[PDB]
């Protein structure tokens, strides 16, 4: 086994004890450990984790602050090389060259593969996690000084990489071999953004333009709005805007829905919307727009619309059965979902509120440190568990979908403001007393309302179409 | 077999309501928790001799999701109410989380608690009077809780259980 | 799901960043960025099961060449890529095969010979010549390009599809 510095010269060089490193019960699984330790393992000459280093660099800063990170990696980076040995020394002595054996060990085997990884740590630093260096000028001026100052022939090509690297993320696609389908279109046609609506649009476009906007909302929260909780606390608009965007856009659809039905106040027109609506529903579960499927059941399940029964009594059975097949996604806490999920083949755009709260109750859950011994060790396997949902979160993140954009509905559906300029409570008390207009509580008689609709209400269906 | 109780927990975000089912569920005497585990909010206890099956919704980190609120509320039997003694308008909120339960199980008398959670050590602003005028006001239950130190927790879910069991 | 644990070796510059990239991603990578090492994780349905794909992209630069065990010890199945427009790059091939064998303790490795930039006209290492060396070793040639996607899935779910049946 190599020979190490003296942990006086050069601190990572400490022996593990449980004072300073705990493993879980091929590579070893850490559950705690003083960041010392931690960075040490992120950069081990044995074996490369780069599971690790995306972990790591997702949750750290709930336990080092960026500036002092930098500070200790490149501590790590600067490894003193051993003195001749004995028979060097005797060599040397009589003029000859000296075989070096265990200096060229220690270059090859410790220095070598650990200033590979400090450089591959700042690597996916820079590529994966820019926000540090975008909310702190001076870090990204130590970085590019540190980076555009190493030396020696064996990093070079990965210094002058990184390099131009940072210089690129400073200033700043997709193949499918298969063509997207055909656009379609119902009563509203091409360019007649004023007559888009619910019924107009054809219903397999909307959940196309739909799932297309709703990917992009997914695709693009990044960890940083969700490590440390931030999408709960006061400042939750600054570092989660993001996050916010894409669940403001969920619940405005899911008013929009709402609103579509307890405003059409003739019970013929209601259903046809209704009907309407749960095709959407199934084109969503078609395209594996499992936030979409559930804008729609939550919809469903509100309290105006739920308490419907003349409405949801003519709705055909086949579609009752599409709407509670989805429904039981949901139940027990997401258990058909959950398993759904991790079946499909994606592109798909995950519901983001399991995420969320596992997130939060990880965080909340467990501890910071972890007491041994007299000290307080960094608890890893908590951040672990939190950059396992952010991991899974980003896989789901990179498959896109193969649909094109209708710009026209795109921006109907950007625009979309069911609420207008009044507030929630109002809102939603008004969506509340129009369902208690339009069918009234036992044993109050059921009113007949007059058609608002003026273009036929028969549905286009949703299976596509495709002309030569 | 033997009797499940559906609670739901609600109330506002980004002041430690995810403390108190946690604190329930969690081993009890080491301090850890995985919520992805089914174990993580099922939990079976003796309430006054009798021995249910607790189930528990916190869909904590949620709440911006506000439109989701109706179908989460619209499962549960019983329901906690929970907000943060040292965040005025949590409290404050109270009173549209029950006209919202009430409104969604279409009753006017629906098993619920009043919880006050003392989540960090900052200063109180809702004196335990007010907390309680507000539950007398409404009729029901009000139990403080500690989102550090388990008390208070058993309390406000064995109350929530008889105010089922009693309805 | 079962999860599969994948490796992309080969010459630096041969595009085993481009590959993996466009499977991941469904984008090309212009840019040479000399990796260190890379992991990639994707969910996909292969001959109607869903996998877990973890895919490890790794250092083609001989300055890594004394990092490759570690990596070659967790892969369950490796592929093994040159660029049909560098000859150096194929000579490269049979020295990563012997390193896997070695390491791994075994002559029935999961494996799949990559002859990727099959996009470019100027090929200087013919069909033939790659395909005698897979048929030596008992596993499929596929040639690709990261830049067109021809050939990338079915490159990586051969791979899969020996994993599965190793
Ligand atoms: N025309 C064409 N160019 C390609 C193809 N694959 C990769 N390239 C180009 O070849 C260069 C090297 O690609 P890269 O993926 O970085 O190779 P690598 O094998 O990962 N290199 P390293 O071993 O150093 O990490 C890039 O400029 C890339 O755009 C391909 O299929 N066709
Ligand atoms: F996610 C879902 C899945 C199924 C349902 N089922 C419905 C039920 C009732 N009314 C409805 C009214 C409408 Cl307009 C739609 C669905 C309704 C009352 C009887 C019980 C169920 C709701 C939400
Ligand atoms: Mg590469």
């Amino acid at each position: 086994q190599m020979r190490l510095p003296s942990a006086d010269v050069y601190r990572f060089a400490e022996p593990d004890s449980e004072e300073n490193i705990i493993f879980e019960e091929g590579i070893p699984i850490i559950k705690a450990g003083t960041v010392i330790k931690l960075i040490e393992r992120l950069t081990y000459h044995m074996y490369a984790d780069p599971n690790f280093v995306r972990t790591f660099l997702t949750t750290y800063r709930s336990f080092c602050k960026p500036q002092e990170l930098l500070s200790l990696i490149i501590e790590r980076f600067e490894i003193p090389e051993p003195e001749p040995t004995e028979a060097d020394r005797i060599a040397i002595e009589n003029g000859d060259q000296p075989l070096s054996a265990e200096l060229k060990r220690f270059r090859k085997e410790y220095i070598q593969p650990v200033q590979l990884r400090v450089l591959n740590v700042c690597r996916h630093w820079v590529e994966h996690h820019f926000y540090d260096f975008e909310r702190d000028a001076y870090l990204l001026q130590r970085m590019e000084e540190f980076i555009g100052t190493v030396r020696g022939k064996a990093m070079k090509k990965w210094v002058e990489s990184i390099t131009k690297i940072i210089q690129r993320k400073k200033i700043a696609n997709i193949t499918f071999q298969s063509s997207p389908p055909t656009v379609e279109w119902h009563i509203s046609r091409p360019g007649h953004i004023e007559t888009f609506d619910l019924l107009t649009l054809h219903p397999i476009e909307i959940a196309r333009q739909l799932t297309l906007l709703e990917s992009d909302l997914y695709r693009a929260v990044q960890p940083s709005e969700l490590v440390g909780s931030v999408w709960t606390k006061e400042d939750k608009e600054i570092n989660s805007p993001n996050l916010l965007k894409m669940i403001r856009h969920t619940t405005n659809l899911t008013l929009w829905f709402e609103k579509c039905i307890v405003e059409t106040e003739n019970l013929e027109e209601r259903v046809a919307v209704v009907s309407r609506i749960i095709e959407i529903l199934q084109v969503f579960q078609e395209l594996n727009n499992f936030n979409g499927v559930l804008e729609v059941v939550s919809a469903m399940n509100s309290s105006p619309v739920y308490r419907l029964d003349h409405t949801f009594e003519q709705i055909p059975s086949r579609q009752k059965k599409i709407l509670e097949e989805a429904h039981e996604l949901s139940e027990d806490h997401y258990k058909k979902y959950l398993a759904k999920l991790r079946s499909i083949n994606p592109p798909c755009v995950p519901f983001f509120g399991i995420y969320l709260t596992n997130i939060l109750k990880t965080e909340e859950g467990n501890p910071e440190v972890l007491k041994r011994h007299g000290k307080e060790l960094i608890n890893f396997s908590k951040r672990r568990k939190v950059a396992e949902i952010t991991g899974e979160i980003q896989q789901y993140q990179n498959q896109p979908y193969c649909l094109r954009v209708e710009s026209d509905i795109k921006r109907f559906f950007e625009n979309l403001n069911p609420m207008g300029n009044s507030m929630e409570k109002e809102f939603t008390d008004y969506l509340f007393n129009k369902s208690l207009e339009i069918e009234p509580r036992n044993p109050k008689p059921l009113p007949r309302f007059p058609k608002k609709y003026s273009y036929p209400l028969k549905s286009p269906g949703v299976r596509p179409s495709n002309p030569r | 077999g033997m009797t499940e109780y559906k609670l739901v927990v609600v109330g506002a975000g980004g002041v430690g309501k995810s403390a108190l089912t946690i604190q329930l569920i969690q081993n009890h005497f080491v301090d850890e928790y995985d919520p992805t585990i089914e174990d993580s909010y099922r939990k079976q206890v003796v309430i006054d001799g009798e021995t249910c099956l607790l189930d528990i919704l916190d869909t904590a980190g949620q709440e911006e999701y506000s439109a989701m609120r109706d179908q989460y509320m619209r499962t549960g039997e019983g329901f906690l109410c929970v907000f943060a003694i040292n965040n005025t308008k949590s409290f404050e909120d109270i009173h549209q989380y029950r006209e919202q339960i009430k409104r969604v199980k279409d009753s006017d008398d629906v098993p619920m608690v009043l919880v006050g959670n003392k989540c960090d050590l900052a200063a109180r602003t809702v004196e335990s009077r007010q907390a309680q005028d507000l539950a007398r006001s409404y009729g029901i239950p009000y139990i403080e809780t500690s989102a550090k130190t388990r008390q208070g927790v058993e309390d406000a879910f064995y109350t929530l259980v008889r105010e089922i069991r009693q309805h």
